């Protein structure tokens, strides 16, 4: 049956060593609700809900894309992301985006774009590399002579150069903070709109490295605990910067891998911390990169079939513990769905279903054959094709 | 003088001190996307914020206006920006400010702008006295708030405040030895103060680490830290480590060990050792238990340590 379900899988439960500390307790409670889910098949189990609410998440996404309740008042200043998650999530699920919204989206983002490069949380807000990423990384999903033109590649570059700091790392926004998160946005963007000068990220690779701590993973800023989100940022930025090898790849792999839960099946952003869907991409997003890393470096051993993580046990979690009855996906069972997770919780499924190291390919689609999503680029988390198109565009300039 | 929660709170249009100005409706274009139906109170505030911001009005009233724009969305970096400004110009009392930000942060600790806004103030006053204690209280609600720890690392570096941190680390360690964040804190206070090259220091830690290992065999932190402070020099450099870890197979087994060994045997296979054939299997063997028994979920990985080790150790 499904790995997660198997009998002897209840060996991978928590042994707290008859000791108890908040971490223990919490991990304990999760293992309960997570178990209850798996065990929840004793009465009927013919064609399990091992289905992916294609249409159900669609309403949530289709609708949420045009209007959001007063609840979303907290995302008031990150509106372009609210576009990015949805547009992406759709592509993953595979719903053509209406060529009429296409404009509106563009027409919207064009309104956030500050006259001084980059984009803003919304109409009339100061430019900031997060939304700016969102916006650009979004415009590219649309990939039309219309989207591509929205971006003022000239100014974007100037903005970037402003956040640019001496030690290499950029600020987030003017007078804002600094952490890998920053560099990744710069890189991700500049590369797409092909606006990189040989003197932009001077030192940046060097900095993103000072981030990799004693745990082999990477942290927000030098000295900070290893964290999956930042890690993805750091590595990805370097896959762009073509510096992967600058880190201790072996000390890194060891970690990521330990990030998967020997029980649940998903990942934990940090050692000794509850599991969490979105990280299904943040963490497991890493291996498809670490693959390109080693292989490039010239390593044999690397498989030719999967990624270095239990792809099944991951899907077996995203599916049995992260989908909402009503729609959209989430953190862990019993947690208010939101377009963020609904995004990265799926991106984290595409990863686990698809493999493409070399000209060869081999998927592993758990659940019903109607659960295969579209591929997702390992570094940008967008159509592996909308990416090729995007670049193969701005380059002609 | 009011608050946004006080019953006697009134919108701004319905106010006198605010009748000599016209609101600025957020233009979302003819055909809006991902639009929010802002509540009356919320939508109102900002219509007024804009009007100010747009008029770069460095007024005392705009200031108060911000506090509210912040309560509605303390995640709005723009509003935070225009705030520091008002602080600059109106030349406001910064402690009067510190008190305000301690509050907010206490309220929404998982925020970015609210923290960075505390750092700004602090570097302005050049006085971190309050910090170490504050952060601590935050850490006493969430012994793992990233921001809290990060803010702390900065406050400790920028102001050379080490002296009494290693105690702190040890303290919270009792509280919850499994706290991976605290473990990272330790290796911050040491690598930056005494370092681990010191024979006594590296000695001291490793010993202790092992302690926490025996006390709680499955604490995946104690182990990552043991492998953590001994991995640079390589493990083959500390022979005894391979025997002690062997006196744990019984009432202390854990896949966290199975691996350390393998790890050890790896570094050994990288340093011309005797029995460059007895270990090479003694370990490839241990990779089995992992992938098929003790740590199967990581089967795919192990089934690579195996391959890798063979791929470079034969004939
Ligand atoms: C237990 C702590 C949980 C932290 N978590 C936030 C959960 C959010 C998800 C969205 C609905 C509300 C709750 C993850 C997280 C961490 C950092 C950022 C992050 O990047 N930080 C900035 C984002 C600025 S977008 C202008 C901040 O100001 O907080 C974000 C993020 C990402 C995109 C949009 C909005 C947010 C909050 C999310
Ligand atoms: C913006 C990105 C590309 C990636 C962000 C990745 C993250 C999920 C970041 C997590 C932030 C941290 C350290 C946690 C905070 O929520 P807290 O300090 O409250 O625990
Ligand atoms: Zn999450």
């Amino acid at each position: 049956p499904l790995y997660s379900l198997r009998p002897e899988h209840a060996r991978e439960r928590l042994q707290d060593d008859s000791v108890e500390t908040v971490t223990s307790i919490e991990q304990a409670k999760v293992e309960e609700k997570i178990q209850e889910v798996f065990s929840s098949y004793k009465f009927n189990h013919l064609v399990p809900r091992l289905v992916l609410q294609r249409e159900k998440h669609f309403h949530y996404l289709k609708r949420g894309l045009r209007q959001l309740t007063d609840a979303y008042e907290c995302l008031d200043a990150s509106r372009p992301w609210l576009c990015y998650w949805i547009l992406h999530s759709l592509e993953l699920l595979d719903e053509p985006i209406p060529q009429i919204v296409a404009t509106d989206v563009c027409q919207f983002l064009e309104l956030c774009q500050s006259p001084d490069g980059g984009f803003g949380g919304g109409p009339g807000q100061y430019p900031h590399l997060a939304p700016t990423y969102a916006a650009v990384n979004a415009l590219c999903i649309i990939g039309t002579e219309e989207a591509y033109n929205v971006i003022n590649r000239e100014k974007l570059l100037q903005y970037l150069y402003s956040l640019k700091q001496p030690d290499g790392s950029f600020l987030m926004h003017v007078g804002g903070e600094v952490d890998v998160r920053s560099a990744y946005c710069a890189a991700s963007v500049a590369s797409l709109t092909n606006i990189i000068t040989p003197d932009l990220f001077e030192g940046t690779a060097e900095w993103i490295a000072r981030c990799q701590n004693w745990e082999g993973g990477i942290g927000g800023v030098p000295g900070m605990e290893a964290h999956g989100g930042y890690t993805f940022c750091g590595l990805a930025a370097l896959v762009i910067l073509k510096k992967e090898r600058s880190l201790n790849l072996k000390s890194l792999l060891q970690w990521v891998t330990s990030r998967q839960m020997r029980f649940e099946g998903g990942f934990q952003g940090r050692c000794n911390k509850l599991v969490d869907g979105c990280y299904s991409f943040w963490q497991a997003g890493l291996l498809p990169l670490l693959h390109r890393a080693l292989h490039a470096q010239g390593d044999p051993a690397l498989s030719m079939s999967h990624w270095m993580f239990h792809q099944q046990a991951l899907q077996e979690y995203i599916l049995m513990c992260c989908q909402c009855p009503a729609g959209g996906l989430l953190d862990k069972p019993g947690k208010s769905r939101d377009f963020y997770h609904t995004c990265y919780c799926l991106s984290g499924l595409s990863i686990a279903q698809h493999f493409g190291s070399g000209a060869m390919l081999h998927d592993v689609v758990m659940g019903v054959p109607e659960n295969v999503l579209q591929p997702t680029h390992p570094v940008y988390n967008i159509g592996p094709d909308k990416v090729i198109q995007a670049t193969t565009h701005f380059l002609q300039k | 003088f009011l608050s946004l929660d006080s019953p006697t709170y009134v919108l701004y249009r319905d106010r006198a001190e605010w009748a000599d100005i016209d609101p600025v409706p957020q233009n979302d274009g003819p055909s809006p996307v991902v639009q929010i139906i802002y509540s009356e109170k919320f939508r109102d505030v900002y219509d007024y914020f804009r009007a100010v911001l747009q008029r770069d009005e460095r007024s005392e009233r705009a200031f108060k206006l911000t506090r509210d724009a912040i309560e509605l969305n303390a995640a709005n970096y723009t509003v935070w920006h225009f705030r520091r400004v008002l602080l600059r110009s109106l030349q406001k009392d910064l402690q009067e400010e510190m008190n305000y930000i301690i509050a907010i942060i206490e309220e929404q600790p998982k925020n970015y702008q609210v923290w960075h806004h505390r750092r700004v103030l602090v570097e302005w006053l050049k006085d971190p006295s309050q910090e170490l204690e504050f952060i601590a209280d935050i850490l006493n609600q969430d012994a793992k708030n990233y921001h809290a720890w990060q803010h702390r690392q900065w406050v400790i570096q920028e102001f050379r405040l080490w002296d009494n941190e290693l105690q702190y680390v040890d303290q919270l360690l009792k509280e919850d030895v499994r706290n991976n964040s605290v473990w990272n804190q330790r290796h911050f206070v040491i690598s930056n103060t005494t370092g681990y090259s010191d024979r006594a220091v590296l000695e001291r830690e490793v010993q202790y680490t092992l302690e926490m290992i025996k006390l709680v065999p499955h604490n995946e932190s104690a182990w990552n830290y043991l492998k953590g402070i001994l991995q640079d020099r390589g493990l083959s450099r500390y022979p005894n480590l391979l025997n002690q870890l062997l006196d744990l197979q019984p009432s202390h087994s854990s896949p966290y060990l199975i691996a350390f060994l393998v790890d050890i045997y790896e570094d050994m296979l990288e340093n011309q050792c005797d029995n460059k054939e007895d270990i090479l299997n003694k370990a490839l063997e241990l990779c089995e238990i992992l992938a098929k028994e003790k740590d199967t979920i990581r089967k795919e990985y192990w089934r690579y340590i195996g391959r890798s080790l063979q791929s470079k150790h034969s004939r």
